[PDB]
């Protein structure tokens, strides 16, 4: 969580590592725990959200072949719908919190796209090209 | 020192250009050229920031290009809305901007 | 879930990403939680069991090097005594859940055999290559 | 957990795929949950702590861009500094609770490299290289 | 319209061979041939479904082929459960089928 | 019935070479040779146990090679400590160590 947000996307995309870092969980010096009666189940659901979310994006990691990586390239064209903006009005202009307010209506579209396309070029393609 | 056309005339749906050159040290390798329309007596107008690159919300009928001794700011499908003044100018990322001469696009 | 397992199993490889999809989560409109006194620990319990599930198929598909594909070819030759059936008895008569019942004796032996064998071949083959 | 950690190193490099099929959950033949009032929240915590240290291994891998891998080569160089020991007084002189033991201290560090190197390779570099 | 051999003789462990032929708008280029076995006054027996593909359970024993003019059907490893009478049909995917005039196998 | 040379002298800086050779079936073809620093009188140290590849907390200033009928040990650096007796033995996995027949550094 380290990175500002208040700097552009491609000043953000070199401090993507530390974020994904605190992500996961703190950093070491994991929580004994006495076990209070009634007590602590908020704790357990802490703990069990935090999982949840974690595995919620690596979820749509793995439905999108990026299950190992954390800048990935997609054979998605992108949608001058979603944006008329450029390269150097999105990456140079724009921060990161902007750039997700403005795609977010599109957001979901674009993940089951993003899902059905990375998917068939990697599984049907891939499967009918080693059959010959 | 950045001189253009003195003036220039085009017709409906036509394609008018406009050239910008000067000496090396002001419009010469790889010094970025910007292309503003600016009516006179108003406000100016970002047309063309980066030598092939243009302005967010400009119709795709504008278009720029730079040669190794002049740049040139073409407009296709012309309509009564580009009879003004553009104008160019050679910058770089911390150099100052240097303006032209200007040219008036007749029709 | 939306697939329907009465098609062949043939039809439902085009149809086994709205299923994959479903198996996250549902979709978006997450829950909103009062945290009743001794009450809500059974929902706690359904959260925890469905990511459970979740990993279990997660784990079984990274120890396979499958994990960020849907579908993966596998370097396993099919043993004859699982099913003498054959590609077109089996894509084009048989359903998902029938297919399943008649390899689910053999499921775990084929599950240690895949794990055993892609991952050798990924990783002491590999190992070795890049050895000289 | 079958294997030994009583053998070398290079020994273990082989018993490697029965400690990981342990490490996800015990053996099929899950548990029948009666869920008694103020109890059971015990095994609810305890099951949460284990697929808790599960993702923290898999978010350390998936960083590391070996996400499908049990054995993956890095292009980290070793420092000389972690332990001056060779291959042959590594690989068949320790053993892995001997060799983990002498390289815990520098482990964090190792982790926090090895995040950074393997990632900017394959996202950075790639990106630029598709790029043209 | 669909001929075959009139009749054909094996003896044990040998390969007999039967064929099945006709126009061009019967048995020619790619409609699919199959081959019963069809002992007479009983019910029939699914032996090759596709040109060289069998049907589940049948003894390896038995094999298909098909020419640009005529499909053969081959049984190799002779028995006496093989002495019986052999019919070829000519389908596709939504075509009907059109069975041959068959041949006896005699030992 | 391994034999190195007789003696060796060298100063300081150099590189002092010292011999192992004997029959085919004691020093040829791949016998991993060792090499121990022995000094008269007290206890010996490991100094290279395999062909190429040395012992733990060794000074990288000694090195081994071996031919096709006989093994080198190269002393780089000298230094004053290194003037003691030194021996090589024949081994393999299984086989019994051969010790040889020493040599003495000078200086
Ligand atoms: C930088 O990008 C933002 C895109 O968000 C541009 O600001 C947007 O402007 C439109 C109207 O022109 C508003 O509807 C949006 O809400 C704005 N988004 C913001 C403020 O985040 C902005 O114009 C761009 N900068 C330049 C120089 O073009
Ligand atoms: C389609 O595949 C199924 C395989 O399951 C075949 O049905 C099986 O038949 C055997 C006996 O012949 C039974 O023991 C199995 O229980 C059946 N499985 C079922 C019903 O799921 C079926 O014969 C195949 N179809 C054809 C035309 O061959
Ligand atoms: C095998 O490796 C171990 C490395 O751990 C070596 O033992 C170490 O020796 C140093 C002092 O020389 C101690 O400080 C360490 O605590 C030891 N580590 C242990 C015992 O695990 C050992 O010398 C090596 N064996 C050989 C033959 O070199
Ligand atoms: C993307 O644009 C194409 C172009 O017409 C359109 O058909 C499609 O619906 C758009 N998709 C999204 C998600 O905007
Ligand atoms: C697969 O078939 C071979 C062939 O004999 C046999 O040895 C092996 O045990 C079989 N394995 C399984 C899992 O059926
Ligand atoms: C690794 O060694 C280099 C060599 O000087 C040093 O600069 C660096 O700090 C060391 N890193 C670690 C993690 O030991």
């Amino acid at each position: 969580f380290l990175g500002a947000a208040g700097s552009t996307m491609g000043a953000a995309s070199m401090t993507l590592t530390v974020q994904a870092r605190n992500l996961l969980s703190g950093i070491v010096q994991q929580q004994h725990l006495l076990q209070d009666t009634h007590w602590g189940i908020k704790q357990l659901q802490a703990r069990v959200l935090a999982v949840e979310h974690y595995l919620k994006d690596q979820k749509f990691l793995g439905l999108w072949g990026c299950s190992g990586k954390i800048i990935c390239c997609t054979a998605v064209p992108w949608n001058s719908t979603w944006s008329n903006k450029s390269y150097e009005e999105i990456w140079n202009n724009m921060t990161w919190i902007e750039w997700e307010r403005e795609i977010s209506n599109y957001t979901s579209q674009i993940y089951e796209i993003l899902t059905e396309s990375q998917n068939q070029q990697d599984r049907n393609e891939k499967d009918l090209l080693e059959l010959d | 020192v950045l001189t253009q056309s003195a003036s220039v005339s085009g017709s409906l749906g036509q394609s008018v250009t406009i050239s910008c050159t000067g000496p090396n040290s002001v419009c010469c390798s790889h010094k970025s050229i910007s292309w503003y329309q600016w009516p006179p007596g108003r406000a100016p107008t970002l047309i063309i920031y980066e030598d092939n690159e243009r302005a967010p919300g400009i119709s795709p009928r504008f278009s720029g290009y730079k040669s190794y001794w002049s740049a040139y700011l073409t407009i296709s499908d012309l309509r009564p809305e580009d009879e003004t003044t553009y104008y160019c100018c050679s910058y770089t990322h911390n150099s100052g901007c240097v303006f032209g001469t200007g040219t008036k696009v007749s029709v």
